[PDB]
């Protein structure tokens, strides 16, 4: 969603 | 059941043809083109002006259902309200986090834009297929690339010099105006150089292909080519060492508290107009990074992907076509012979393009540009099924 | 050691000479698209800058 890709 | 809460788009069951087909895909593209930085090139959050969640929800509202699974239109049916529910979700964690780098204002304002957005996924993706993001990445980028021709003049500041008028075409103020200048601040010449000869040279590469011959199993004399691309994957091996970009600095400046001055030099893309040699371990070096970097990303996505030559070959098998002088076996040994390499020399040639485009500082710091053409040229090809 | 990586050298050699590199004739007309869409999207782009250009003032 918090970096690439959370 | 619990997906029966949420809408989904109309399915296309009859002829669906371009005019009609742009009228869909390609309008209303205003409401993200309405108006942590590294990851902005990914996710154009910015300051938040109506852009500010796109490709984060997109993907992740199936991807992630799909991960946690671990811990046909039937499925479709299955999943669709709830992907959507879950996407929204985390859309809001992404905004109420965001909000943290009262406020409800901006948050629900962000959730509309990400509602409008993943709403609209499924809208775009049906028939040309320009969802999952594969637009966000060009259109974010065509304008950093285009609206030079407007920052010149609309730059009212002129600093030490004057520029208020413009830079394009401004000679006639002192012709005389020399434009062998600095090329730091505001070098139109040579990036627009830069930009169209990386544009020459990634065009001249994307025409790589090796043609194998195959024919139809029962149709005994139906000739054909099948094309195996030199990249082999577009964009996948540049996307990765994007991510691993973002996941360095964007790390260090969470850390810096707690990349261009008040930290390391041990790794950092090197710019400088025309160039700079003071110390060759990094200046060189990071052309080492980069190539070995691409060609793992590409080598690692073939087996991640499913796009090796057994699976090929399979698929092949599923479709009937064959090659003509070797046994239905061995069509792997010949696949193999280019696919692992094709795909390892692709990581190198996409990597040394990048590292030239950054030597030659074209607009969009090389990275993006190279996505720019792969996501023209898939365009192209989506075009393609018109006349086929 | 290093031997296998220069046969993956003569590997990529062996490669680029069996590819089916573009020609002019077909070039000159590939890159049109390229630049086509190139253009007609920028311009949307630049459309939508100009009118961000007054909502601000």
């Amino acid at each position: 969603x918090x970096l690439x890709x959370l | 059941p619990f997906c029966v809460i949420l809408p989904e788009i109309q399915k296309p069951e009859r002829k669906i043809q371009f005019k009609e087909k742009v009228l869909w895909t390609a309008i209303t593209l205003f409401i993200f083109l309405v108006c942590p930085y590294w990851m902005r090139v990914i996710l154009a959050s910015n300051r938040g002006t109506l852009m500010a969640l796109g490709i984060s929800p997109i993907v992740t509202s199936g991807l992630i259902m799909q991960l946690l699974a671990g811990a046909t239109p039937k499925d479709r049916a299955l999943f669709n309200g709830a992907q959507k529910l879950f996407g929204m979700t985390i859309t809001i964690g992404q905004s109420i986090v965001y909000v943290m780098t009262v406020c409800l204002l901006i948050t629900i304002q962000l959730f509309v834009a990400g509602l409008i957005v993943l709403l609209l996924d499924e809208l775009l993706q049906k028939g040309y297929g320009l969802g999952s993001g594969i637009s966000l990445f060009i259109a974010t980028n065509i304008c950093e690339t285009i609206v030079w021709k407007a920052f010149s003049p609309t730059t009212v500041n002129t600093g030490r010099g004057m520029e208020f008028e413009g830079a394009i075409i401004a000679l006639f103020h002192l012709l005389a105006l020399r434009e062998a200048f600095y090329r730091q601040n505001l070098p139109n010449l040579m990036n627009l150089i830069a930009t169209i000869f990386v544009f020459a040279v990634v065009i001249y590469f994307q025409g790589f292909r090796v043609d194998l011959p195959i024919k139809s199993a029962r149709y005994r004399g139906q000739y054909n080519t099948y094309p195996i691309k030199l990249f082999y994957t577009s964009n996948i091996p540049i996307i990765l060492q994007s991510a691993l970009v973002s996941n360095l600095y964007v790390i260090s400046q969470m850390l810096s508290a707690r990349p261009v001055g008040g930290l390391c030099h041990y790794l950092s893309p090197p710019e400088s107009f025309g160039s700079v040699l003071e110390d060759p371990v990094h200046a060189v070096v990071y052309i080492v990074f980069m190539l070995g970097s691409c060609a793992f990303f590409s080598k690692t996505w073939i087996e991640v992907s499913g796009s090796s030559a057994k699976d090929v070959a399979k698929q092949l098998k599923e479709q009937q076509m064959v090659m003509r002088g070797h046994r239905e076996t061995s069509m792997v040994h010949e696949l193999n012979r280019y696919i692992p390499t094709a795909a390892a020399f692709g990581g190198l040639c996409i990597g040394a393009l990048s590292v030239l485009a950054d030597f030659l500082g074209a607009i969009g710091s090389g990275t993006g540009i190279l996505l720019a053409v792969t996501i023209i040229y898939q365009y192209f090809e989506i075009f393609v099924k018109e006349q086929s | 050691f290093v031997e296998p990586s220069r046969q993956f050298v003569k590997d990529s050699i062996r490669l680029v000479k069996r590819c089916t590199k573009p020609d002019r004739k077909e070039f000159q007309k590939i890159a049109m698209a390229t630049a086509i869409g190139f253009a007609i999207m920028g311009f949307i782009g630049f459309f939508v800058k100009l009118i961000h250009i007054p909502i601000n003032n």
